[PDB]
């Protein structure tokens, strides 16, 4: 079970980590418990792995996509917040981090991807897809692109996909159909299709990471980029004059992104658990908590309704809820996890045109119903 | 991922793999459980082929079982938890898609539909009609042969000694057509195959008694995109054949099990859809789409080859004879009877359709319906007009012109023969290949002579005295 | 220790104490669980020799039976918890291990095998067939003689009248080739003989109906070391027979009940290692080892001498005789099921091995394993050349060049023969002496003419009226 008493917390490196250090540092300062913040790589795999064996951080951060599956295989120790405490918070929110009825986290943002457009290249960003290709004819001509976005992660092209009806488990009569699967339907091909002609066609590249993109639009190669709200320190430290809008439709019908809640779980194998609560409900879910890491990578639209209150009047924050609202939360089931690697092939199967998109949608589904 | 859950949920011991021949037949072979793995559902099991009738010969016996992930699905019989899921059969290593596997060839036909472009999916809605007996004897040597059928609505039962006494409310011969119990003994039964038939997967339309004496019943389902109706269509089958079996009966779905009352047949309702609008209706005849009309023409060019899939038994056609409500004549209409391919009269254009009745329930689901699909799409391709709608009279007066007008084949050979001359249409996409072709009719032509040397008891009555 | 757990944890009132014969049928003598201490393990119980077939003379009668502590399983079947000891058959005061003693002889085969330091490990993977049947009746007298099979899936039962009538869904002729039920009927009761051979150890791979009409089916297994394989297959065979006789019916292991359908064959897949590696994966035909191969060599050299082992019976030689499918060729392939040596394609070089396909079920596991590794062996130390892969066809045209390659036995006096001149490679590593040799084909020569001298029902029909 290990760990001591002390507090071992991970978080996925793109968000602030450092803000989430200056707060273990008051924790401590007031305590005498010190806090070790770590974002090792692949966490959310590390995770299921050394926390089976009773070790690992005595809290873990991810997306609550993750949370039923961690559940499941007994990972995650049931919290108790009293109505009071539950009170704070949007109740969307703890909606979230239910498995079975029980809360197995903590909620703390409301993540949605947005278009992000360079106002100097671009002071009207486009309404839709379809008009991307002749706009990128217009900037390439200029030594410019019209965008780039990370096409390794299936979580950035779901947006589009989806868009024209494709799914990922159809949500009927209060649960979720594991054989019911809409990664190989009409909409789901019309919008792997599209992108693909992007590449075809040169508008695009099939081998562009997170990396390449954010080096393209924070050096002003690029007119556009899909990122979430953890993007925003980087360009700012840049100095792009950039906008944070909605997602451009597809064939009439608005891009609608997973929608992600950025939650807390503590360790089943943790001797720190009452510390680990006073932690997250005391000075983390706090107004000034949440401020200490927002100020180093933004959170998004956040759960505690009253920071969230001074959060947005932001314009980046509205779009942010505005994609956030067309989109749909993501399920929590143990199921999330097949349904990301077998989207995640079939991507970049038919990217490099390895295989066309009705071979690589079709064995993504048999995959996921595996 | 669902399966492996649904193995949980249900706590599976067992794993029925099924798959279905040349014939149509659905065969099956079982794994614990626990030999359901990762590598399983990438690269199935493998199996020996020359097994299975007109599939590998001598030299390439072994190929793949592909589990499809897609029809998971409880039995409802057997005794320990079982789950049953469907396989496709695929070329080891290739990992292709077996040319004689007959559902591999549905899927390929299905594609090829949307590989023209002329739609994206098939609709098919077929009615199989069957028989539910309390005895079934037979047999057939040198000194002889017979059949004898035996149910308790028989009309012939009438005058039976039975040991509780005999309560006689039975259905006349072709009396069967709706009168409620006790005269219908079928009731229960057939609401219990409807509800296993949804608990496996299968919509439920109506359930109801046939015309013949002697239990013919039916259950409507619902339609489904071909390949997937095919699979419900065994299923249907199984679920009829172990229900029957359950309740101390025998079912059967062969054509023509008596003479002098009705057969069984298969009616075939299509239509073909784009982007969800039905590309059946229009303002031409009966609210049809003139692609519809091309659809009709090309069944009604290569009726007689279709038979050969849709009417694979020399019994197929003892249903198939010049009667007054034999679906023999080559035609369409929204009423005459007669005609082989009816217009249903629909208000929803969302609804228009054909309907191609002569099948019977003995045909390969897959092979019957591809061969459907490839003949009304070579009629569109090639625009075949279907030439005016039949609305007068069937076979018997007419006999005017001698009415020699379109007709199905006459015998399971002629049937044969047509699909030998004319595979073209078949082999378009490369959906059938002679080879497969060629196997089938050789399958069936070991069937048709069987029937074709064996003395029949009817030429004793005939011929003894000569 | 473990032993003596189980005995309080299962509450077990007797103790089972099993070991083979010579023919290789399982034999038992049960003890009170009371009568099992410290002694018991270190030095047996007596039991007279002088009572098991070809064993133990006149004067020398009394035997040691020797507990093997790893064998404990609880039996399924007995109504008073029962424990399972498998035993070996030891010579007394030396405690040595009885010639004759067909465990004994496997042990010492795989220790010679660890020895020659060719391999530390064998892997046998038999593959027995069996029927079910509902009636078995038999006899011979002086004035006559007679067989008569009966079981309710047995095809000539389609003219049966039954009490409730017949339902008559039933598995035609070489039709049994996976035809789901209520044509198979057999799905629970292969999968009650499936859970069971688990709760005894076994691992089960696959169940299914095999070829033959009337009740042939078949329970795959995991493979395993020779000796712990050969216990397997006599607990198989116990819970296969077991099971029926619970289920109502009869099972049989019998090669071939009947003439004019499928037999029962034992396919027996090996492969060795050493230290974790598959010793027979390598660069070669079909990614054999050049061990393989002469280990082929060896099995296809002494071939006739095993089988005097592997088909053991007169009745086997009526599975081996020329047909199509007759696994009689003396040579190995990859495809060509003709050859009695197929080479299973796989994939993971891990997996490679061969397998022999003649062995019955009839014989015993022990002394048929043992001959197929000393012959196998025996291939490699003398580097004996397989010669090249026959891949053309079986016995039937080719008759070409008469197609005189090699065959195995085509009687049991022949094999037996065989196995008399050719037993050097059996007695090498002291495994089998010349008098447990002697005394085998003293048991079944006398068998062999129990069947060579009482009249056949068939030589009346040929010769009655001459
Ligand atoms: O691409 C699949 C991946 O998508 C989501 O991960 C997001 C995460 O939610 C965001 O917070 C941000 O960090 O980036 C990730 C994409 O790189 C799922 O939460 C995750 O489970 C999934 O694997």
């Amino acid at each position: 079970k290990i760990e001591e008493g002390k507090l071992v917390i991970w978080i996925n490196g793109d968000k602030g980590y450092n803000g989430l250090a200056e707060v273990g540092k008051k924790f401590e300062k007031d305590t005498g418990i010190k806090v070790t913040v770590e974002h090792p790589d692949k966490l959310e795999e590390k995770f299921p792995q050394v926390a089976a064996t009773g070790d690992g951080p005595d809290i873990i951060f991810w997306a609550h996509d993750r949370f039923g599956g961690y559940a499941q295989s007994g990972l995650l120790a049931e919290i108790t917040p009293d109505k009071a405490f539950q009170d704070k918070l949007y109740p969307f929110t703890w909606d979230a981090v239910r498995y079975n009825g029980k809360l197995i986290a903590y909620p703390i943002a409301v993540e949605a991807l947005s278009l992000i457009y360079n106002k100097d290249l671009l002071p009207n960003p486009p309404k839709t897809w379809e008009e991307i290709p002749a706009l990128d004819k217009e900037l390439k001509a200029k030594g410019k692109s019209a965008l780039m976005f990370n096409l390794q992660e299936p979580y950035f092209t779901w947006p589009l996909i989806a868009a024209d009806g494709g799914y990922a488990f159809k949500y009927e009569n209060g649960k979720y159909d594991i054989k019911d699967v809409g990664v190989d339907n009409a909409g789901a091909k019309a919008g792997l299709t599209f992108l693909v002609d992007l590449i075809k066609n040169k508008h695009m590249n099939a081998d562009t990471d997170y990396s390449i993109a954010e080096a393209a639009f924070n050096k002003g190669e690029t007119a556009m980029t899909i990122n979430g709200p953890w993007a925003w320190s980087n360009i700012d430290t840049s100095k792009v004059n950039y906008g944070v809008t909605v997602l451009p439709t597809f064939k009439g019908q608005p891009s609608k992104p997973f929608v992600g809640v950025l939650s807390a779980g503590i360790n089943a194998a943790s001797p720190n658990k009452e510390l680990a609560k006073e932690f997250l409900e005391n000075y983390l879910l706090t107004d000034e908590g949440l401020e200490a890491v927002n100020k180093d990578k933004p959170l998004g639209a956040v759960a505690l309704k009253s920071y969230e209150e001074e959060l947005a009047k932001d314009p980046r924050i509205a779009a942010t809820m505005e994609n956030a609202q067309k989109g749909e939360i993501m399920p929590n089931i143990p199921q999330m996890s097949a349904f990301w690697y077998a989207v995640r092939t079939a991507v970049i199967n038919a990217a490099s045109g390895r295989q066309t998109v009705d071979e690589a949608l079709k064995d993504a589904q048999t995959r996921i119903t595996k | 991922e669902h399966v492996l859950t649904m193995l949980n949920e249900h706590e599976v011991k067992f794993v029925d793999l099924r798959f279905t021949d040349t014939k149509g037949k659905e065969q099956h072979v079982t794994i614990p459980a626990h030999q359901v793995n990762a590598e399983f559902f990438e690269e199935g099991k493998m199996f020996d082929g020359s097994s299975i009738g007109g599939w590998k010969g001598i030299n390439e016996s072994d190929m793949v079982l592909m589990p499809d992930a897609s029809t998971a699905v409880i039995d409802p019989f057997f005794a320990d938890s079982t789950l049953i899921i469907r396989c496709d059969i695929l070329e080891p290593g290739t990992l292709q898609g077996y040319d004689r596997d007959p559902r591999s060839i549905a899927k390929r036909a299905e594609d090829y539909l949307r590989a023209t472009g002329i739609a994206d999916t098939v609709l098919f809605g077929p009615e199989p009609e069957f028989f539910l007996f309390d005895d079934i004897r037979f047999g057939a040597s040198i000194s002889g042969s017979h059949v004898a059928i035996d149910d308790i609505e028989g009309a012939w039962n009438s005058s039976t000694k039975y040991e509780g006494g005999n309560k006689g409310h039975r259905p006349g011969v072709k009396g069967g057509y709706f009168p409620v119990p006790p005269v219908d003994s079928a009731q229960d039964i057939r609401s219990e195959m409807c509800l296993v038939m949804e608990q496996m997967g299968l919509v439920v339309e109506a359930h109801h008694h046939e015309v013949a004496t002697a239990g013919q019943n039916e259950v409507a389902t619902r339609f489904n995109t071909m390949t997937k109706k095919a699979d419900e269509i065994q299923i249907y089958k199984y679920v009829v054949h172990n229900v029957a079996h359950r309740f101390g009966k025998t079912a059967t779905f062969m054509p023509k099990p008596m003479f002098g009352d009705n057969g069984s047949g298969m009616h075939c309702h299509m239509s073909l859809a784009k982007n969800g609008t039905n590309l059946f209706s229009g303002d031409k005849y009966a609210g049809l789409s003139e692609q519809a009309l091309y659809y009709i023409g090309g069944v009604i060019k290569h009726a007689k080859a279709i038979n050969a899939l849709a009417n694979p038994t020399t019994n197929s056609y003892k249903r198939l004879v010049p009667g007054y409500e034999a679906p023999v004549m080559l035609a369409y209409s929204a009423r005459n009877r007669s005609a082989s391919i009816r217009i249903p009269v629909v208000a929803s254009p969302k609804a228009r359709r054909i309907e191609v009745r002569f099948p019977d329930p003995a045909a390969n689901p897959y092979l019957c319906f591809a061969a459907l699909l490839m003949a009304g799409l070579d009629g569109i391709k090639n625009k075949i007009h279907p030439g005016e709608p039949m609305d007068k009279n069937l076979y018997d007066l007419p006999p005017e012109e001698a009415k020699e007008i379109p007709q199905v084949a006459g015998s399971l050979e002629e049937a044969l023969n047509a699909l030998d001359l004319d595979r073209e249409f078949l082999k378009a996409g490369g959906v059938f290949t002679d080879e497969a072709i060629d196997a089938y009719i050789a399958l069936r032509r070991e069937e048709d002579d069987r029937v074709r040397m064996t003395p029949h008891p009817v030429e004793f009555e005939l011929y003894y005295s000569v």
